[PDB]
């Protein structure tokens, strides 16, 4: 019952939050989950320029995210799991980790973190994050033709269309993108990646692909009849087969998921090497 | 390249004799000869129970049950089976099984004048079914005579020749009849109870077919087997056994006269056996499914993607087991890229999990919390996320008719309190 003093508590409140201890840092935490909710009304104040305001708010969020490492797993069930509800705030939150990753780079540890931070976002609505991550990789690709280029590689718009990329990768597992709808959408974008890009982003298209057809077998929104699924389940194992590894340019490697993801990507940043890269042939 | 003579020579020149086992089985008392028939013809008597699966070379039983009929086989022989309590621990192996059909010359097939089956059981009629293609040349066969009652086979056999197990005729079925005890069950059949003294014998009042011939099944469960006996209610009771899953319900209309006695049978063996405390040290993965789902869900949210993909897909095998109810759909697979952020998945499942399935909440803190001293600081707080929705259901148990299992509580409450102590920070 007091929502005008939400602006003023929290910018407060997030500094305050550095400067106390580790102890005290929880119950920063157990009282300022509240006042997320009141953003709703100041986020279309108008555009009086309170709007601003609320996205220099959120930046402060994605810094104490980044910092915070021990209490990551309590930051993304009470801060982001909840701010995940908001529909309306949605848009432009999904905006600021964007723009984020963009700063820090394809390899980057911002960009790498805020892909984690998605998954917890999108929990709330899969419906809406995933309708909105694939829109816009569909116009960065669309956009490409202003400024034809040889490669992929060597256009300008690059690095957009590799971080965006990894959003979707980390957001294919347990059906988190609605592919009962994006299917087509997804073969469409998957065709342009495969075999292209350094060995972690090669990998990644290859896993992508098998968790979309991990999602189809585990969905109940569709009814397939058990005729059907056996195809389904036949072509999962097919895809596995090391005679695919060589197809999406994948080949010496013992599992994609290893090399797809890294277990020091917070510590340090990604630092892509060998950049000899294997051809691609249209009949694969 | 088998025959009967070159199985005869091997084991001649084989030194079976000697071996010390051979002689074992004289002692075991298995396939003997009891004096003779109506007819005249030899009896031979063979226990199920004398045969243990694994623990004797087969050739070695091949060898004496061949040996004892090679006189006497090339004339008309009649041969009784006992399968008195036969259990999956006594049972003839498809290769095994085969050899017996090959292995003799063939000749003394039909030299069997006939076969008489005595307390036969379902499970003898369950291995039938499977093993019907090696027994499909005795399906229908004239020569199987099953004995329904014990009255009938001293008729056919010569009284006092007969020379049954000792340990078939010290029960005697000679307690008292439950008549017109109905066994609930996927399908109901009146079964006919006896609470033998040292044995409770479940007798079928329906004639059942075996090989195409009508006969009654009578399953023998012994008294020292009966681990649980529980009254339920006056209209039925059940009465759980060992390794076998669901426990055995039946309707009677004094179901604690027939507990009574089983309970009054079982007190008694109490006393006959010397130390009963000393037992267990061994678990069964039935035992302990809430076990390995903290294992489970522990890892889910683990750092090394090459880790949570084993774990889902122990998860997933985990349902299907135990047949576990969840909101979604699991499906096995190797290679899955599971995300590091693995947290807001794993508590859904648990919410799940601990709302409709109470009984797993003993077992299930008990693990969660000895695991939670051995998690890293990171997969302490993982750990609290998922505990807490399962601490309501000690509602129920805390007054779970003082079964000794508040006991169990009161240890997880001390238990919690260490934690609050040494977890300053939390």
């Amino acid at each position: 019952n007091e929502p005008h003093l939400t602006l003023e508590f929290l910018e407060e409140c997030i500094s305050g939050f550095s400067k106390s201890s580790i102890e005290l840092k929880h119950l920063c935490l157990e009282y300022m989950t509240p006042w997320l909710s009141n953003l709703v009304r100041f986020c279309k104040h108008n555009d009086d320029a309170k709007r601003q305001r609320v996205t220099a708010i959120l930046d402060k969020l994605i810094t104490m995210t980044i910092n915070e490492k021990q209490m990551y797993p309590s930051i993304q069930a009470k801060i982001w799991g909840s701010l995940g509800q908001i529909t309306d705030l949605l848009d432009v939150v999904l905006d600021s980790f964007i723009k984020t990753s963009a700063t820090g780079g394809l390899g980057s540890i911002k960009a790498e973190v805020m892909a984690d931070t998605a998954v917890a976002l999108a929990s709330g609505n899969v419906k809406l994050v995933s309708s909105k991550v694939i829109g816009r990789m569909c116009k960065i690709i669309d956009k490409t033709c202003l400024s034809p280029t040889p490669t992929l590689e060597q256009h300008l718009m690059w690095d957009d269309i590799a971080i965006l990329a990894r959003y979707m990768l980390m957001l294919s597992f347990n059906n988190s993108l609605d592919v009962a709808a994006h299917l087509p959408y997804l073969f469409h974008v998957v065709t342009f990646l495969v075999a292209t890009g350094p060995l972690s982003l090669r990998a990644s298209t290859h896993g992508l692909v098998i968790n979309i057809i991990h999602s189809l077998c585990t969905c109940s929104q569709l009814h397939f009849s058990e005729e059907t699924k056996q195809v389904l389940r036949l072509s999962l194992t097919e895809f596995s087969l090391p005679k695919f590894y060589l197809l999406f340019g994948i080949s010496k490697v013992k599992s994609a998921a290893v090399i797809a993801f890294r277990s020091s990507y917070r510590d340090r940043s990604f630092s892509p090497g060998s950049y000899e890269r294997e051809t691609f042939a249209l009949t694969s | 390249n088998l025959t009967s003579s070159k199985f005869e020579e091997f084991m001649t020149r084989h030194q079976v004799h000697e071996k010390e086992e051979f002689k074992a089985l004289k002692t075991l008392s298995i396939f003997y000869q009891a004096g003779t028939s109506k007819a005249g013809n030899p009896i031979f008597y063979y226990v199920a129970r004398r045969f243990k699966t694994g623990q004797i070379n087969g050739d070695l039983l091949i060898y004496h049950v061949l040996l004892t009929l090679k006189p006497y086989y090339a004339k008309p022989y009649e041969i009784v089976v006992d399968l008195t309590h036969t259990g999956p621990s006594n049972r003839f192996k498809t290769d095994f099984l085969s050899k017996w059909f090959v292995v003799f010359p063939g000749f003394a097939y039909d030299n069997v004048s006939a076969v008489y089956i005595y307390n036969c059981n379902s499970w003898v009629r369950e291995y039938t079914k499977y093993h019907e293609r090696l027994l499909t040349g005795l399906k229908g066969s004239k020569r199987l005579v099953f004995i329904d009652c014990p009255g009938k086979l001293a008729e056919h056999i010569e009284h006092e020749q007969q020379k049954l197990p000792a340990a078939t005729l010290a029960l005697e079925e000679d307690l008292k009849v439950f008549h017109n005890a109905l066994k609930l069950a996927h399908k109901d059949t009146k079964v006919s109870i006896k609470v033998g003294s040292t044995a409770v014998q479940v007798t079928s009042a329906e004639r059942t077919k075996v090989l195409g011939q009508s006969v009654f099944l009578n399953d023998i469960y012994y008294a020292s087997e009966i681990e649980e006996i529980c009254l339920v209610d006056e209209n039925q009771f059940t009465l759980t056994i060992a390794n076998q899953g669901t426990p055995l319900t039946f309707m009677h209309q004094e179901c604690e006269a027939i507990v009574q006695s089983i309970i009054h049978i079982r007190t008694r063996w109490e006393l006959s056996q010397p130390d009963s405390i000393p037992q267990h040290t061994k678990i069964r993965p039935k035992d302990v499914p809430g076990t390995l789902l903290n294992i489970a869900l522990l890892n889910l949210g683990s750092s090394d993607p090459s880790l949570r993909s084993a774990a889902y897909n122990l998860l997933c095998a985990l349902t299907c087991t135990f047949n576990l109810k969840i909101e979604g759909q699991l499906l096995e697979t190797s290679g899955l890229c599971i995300p590091a952020n693995n947290t807001l998945f794993i508590v859904s499942i648990s919410k799940t999990l601990a709302a409709n399935e109470p009984h797993l909440t003993l077992e299930f803190l008990e693990e969660c919390i000895s695991g939670f001293s051995k998690s890293s600081i990171e997969l302490k707080h993982l750990c609290l996320e998922y505990m807490t929705p399962w601490l309501s259901n000690l509602v129920r148990f805390c007054k779970h008719n003082d079964d000794a299992k508040r006991q169990r509580v009161t240890a997880i409450l001390d238990k919690l309190i260490t934690m609050t102590i040494n977890e300053k920070q939390m």
